[PDB]
């Protein structure tokens, strides 16, 4: 994540980028497990995240019925809808797909 | 805990269930193509037992509707019921609605939970079992402490909420899906009673192949446009009836040159109902069906009745008929492919284009296989409720308060990262 | 090969007008365009099948009693009750009909299935000739637009 | 023609205000702001 960060938010430097080509056998590895967003966190600028992807969370995510959860709910939102209140409704579904998701789990 | 672990294997296998369900009641119509009047009775181009093979598959038919019946109430429900709890609970909360706002007897739906504030398992499916006391704390101040927390608060028999359990069922009966696994398990049952109408199970094929889907939505997208537009139509034909009771009685005869026992329809109560199965589905107006004038009086007057039935129907009416069920089913298709276009011009989040992120090469793949690709929303919000609330950092104790807060400034409206910079 | 099987029998050595199509490219666009919409079409056309076929279970078990292609029924009457010929009495018949079913077919008269008569042939009007020919026609157009 | 002009006066009473003539986009920086642009800006019985 650091060596990421590094490269992410600093490019064009070539003593890091050589070192990173020294590096590369470990981030091939965790390439799928970290994840990377974007917010605004306070600065009134864009900030980046780096967090991490737990491994059954994500494979048991991608496979049973959260996919027709997800086509629902991407059908709704894309057809209709008042354009601030969209994401209140992406929160709601993130909410409740995070309890399905257990739930899936469970089984 | 056995029956546990066999309640693990519907829920798994919930779909496939569903889909040879739809293949058994295939079989059984493909049976019941053979019957023959004499008391009915079958045939066989088949083998000699294709009637006993019958009694095994209506049985076979109706265990795998109550099967999947199980599955799915224990598979989907504690969803829906999650949704139903959440929903109430904040506004509980954020609203009073019970509490000050008192909705009316308006909306049953929003109007059935008032007998399910008291229960014990309010916060079944919720992750907050302390709704109770923060609302209490929050407003119990004004509205009396003592009656606000009051309003809020064989042995296996003896710990279960009962009113819960009611109030579940409640919610359960309302669902569409639910009500429509009930309704195809009670016609295998009365198909296993008589398997006359046990061809009823061919439905499935609308509801699961999902564009016949959209063909049986199209049925009813414009339900009050169609409905008045019947309407019109039965006032039409209502005033020609009229017009040929008062005026042109002396043209019906369904019989054979009359002297054989004449029949007229030319009665308010009668030639209405001829002119709806005759008229209306005829083709040539009203013209073949009935006497023409041939050097009458009101031979003109005839012509003239004829072509305006002919028009003010057969011409325009039906074609409005067809072209709103054709209008509907073009709207359809356009919303299936808006959908399936702007998934693919868009992000769904920071809402820019397709064309910014293509000045780089397979730049906006990558704007979605990496910058805000929504499942790591989901992950990443997974990832802030598992951990501890005290190793957060300055992002993620801010995105939490935020979040705690329910204000949502920090998702990107049109400002992703590469905007931001040169 | 179809040269060659016309040269022995020359009866069907007339299938090479197919090649009209296949060369003038506009015919060309017409014949894709019969097959642009598969998976539409043939589900539509099997959802017509099964509306037939419930139909065809409907006046197997009420209706039976208007079916003689004879005339005046003295002379050796033939009905259509059986459930395999039903069916294909209201696929030749009644789809390529339009007049729904109440042409070819025995009409009330003052009996007691009336009403429930006039129902039946309404609601095969509608939910045939009406809805769904112009669902195929206007799904050709379609592929043709 | 007709149902396309219903349509029409129900898309542009609400993309525009009727006055200012602007957008939805241009109100819609600020969260919610072309409603408040129609509940307190221009709000048409206001100059009523
Ligand atoms: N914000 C976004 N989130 C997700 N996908 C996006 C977004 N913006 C654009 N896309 C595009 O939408 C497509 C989403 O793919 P899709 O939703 O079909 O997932 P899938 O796994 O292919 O199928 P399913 O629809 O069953 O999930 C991607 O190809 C991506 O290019
Ligand atoms: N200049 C404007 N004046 C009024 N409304 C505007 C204007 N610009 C945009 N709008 C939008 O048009 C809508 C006007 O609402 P509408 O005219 O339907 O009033 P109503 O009371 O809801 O119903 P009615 O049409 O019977 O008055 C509002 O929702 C508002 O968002
Ligand atoms: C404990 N807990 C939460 O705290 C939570 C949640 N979703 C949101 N939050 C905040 N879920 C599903 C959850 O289980
Ligand atoms: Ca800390
Ligand atoms: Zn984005
Ligand atoms: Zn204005």
């Amino acid at each position: 994540v650091l060596l990421t960060n590094l490269s992410e938010h600093m490019p064009n430097d070539t003593r890091l980028q050589t070192f990173l080509e020294l590096a590369e056998s470990v981030l091939n590895y965790f390439q799928p497990f970290l994840g990377r967003i974007e917010i605004m966190g306070s600065a009134k600028r864009i900030e980046r995240v780096y967090f991490e992807i737990s491994e059954s969370s994500r494979t048991q995510w991608e496979k049973p019925q959260v996919k027709e959860s997800k086509r629902q709910f991407i059908f709704d939102v894309v057809n209709e809808g008042g354009e601030k209140e969209k994401m209140e409704l992406f929160v709601n579904f993130c909410e409740d797909t995070i309890f399905e998701m257990q739930l899936a789990a469970q089984i | 805990a056995y029956q546990q672990k066999l309640l693990n294997y519907f829920a798994r296998n919930f779909y496939n269930m569903r889909m040879l369900a739809l293949f058994v009641a295939f079989a059984i119509n493909f049976i019941l193509l053979f019957y023959k009047v004499s008391v009915h009775y079958v045939l066989e181009e088949s083998s000699g037992y294709m009637e006993p093979t019958l009694r095994i598959l209506a049985i076979l038919h109706t265990v795998i509707s109550f099967f999947c019946i199980i599955g799915y109430y224990c598979l989907k429900v504690p969803l829906v019921i999650f949704k139903r709890e959440k929903e109430v609970a904040r506004k509980l909360e954020f609203d009073g609605l019970y509490i000050t706002e008192q909705p009316s007897e308006d909306d049953i739906k929003g109007q059935w939970d008032r007998l399910v504030i008291n229960t014990q398992s309010f916060p079944n499916n919720y992750w907050d079992k302390f709704v109770k006391r923060k609302v209490m704390d929050k407003y119990g101040e004004f509205y009396g402490r003592d009656r606000i927390s009051e309003l809020l608060g064989s042995a296996v028999l003896n710990s279960i909420d009962v009113k819960y359990q009611m109030w579940k069922l409640g919610v359960v009966f309302t669902d569409n899906s639910f009500l429509y696994l009930a309704w195809y398990m009670t016609m295998s049952v009365l198909g296993h009673y008589n398997n006359f109408f046990f061809a009823a199970h061919l439905l499935d094929i609308a509801m699961g192949f999902k564009t016949l889907r959209t063909i049986l939505s199209s049925v009813t997208h414009n339900g009050k446009q169609l409905v008045l537009t019947v309407g019109l139509l039965a006032v039409v034909v209502y005033l020609y009836t009229v017009v040929a009771f008062n005026f042109f009685r002396k043209f019906y005869n369904k019989s054979e040159d009359g002297d054989t026992p004449d029949m007229k329809c030319d009665d308010m109560l009668t030639c209405y109902m001829f002119h709806m199965y005759v008229g209306v589905r005829a083709g040539g107006g009203i013209g073949d069906e009935i006497e023409d004038p041939a050097g009458d009086e009101y031979e003109i007057y005839r012509i003239i009745f004829d072509i305006t039935f002919f028009f003010f129907v057969i011409v325009i009416l039906l074609a409005i008929i067809q072209g709103l069920i054709i209008d509907a089913f073009g709207e359809l298709r356009d919303q299936q492919e808006q959908v399936k276009e702007d998934m693919e011009t868009k992000c769904f989040i920071c809402g820019i284009g397709n064309d910014y992120f293509d000045t780089v090469p397979h730049g906006f793949e990558t704007h979605t296989l990496q910058e805000h690709n929504l499942a790591n929303y989901l992950f990443f919000l997974m990832y802030l409720i598992n951990k501890d609330e005290t190793e957060h950092t300055g992002q993620e104790s801010y995105v939490w308060k935020m979040y705690q807060e329910r204000c949502w400034e920090f998702f990107p409206a049109g400002d992703c990262f590469r905007k931001q910079y040169e």
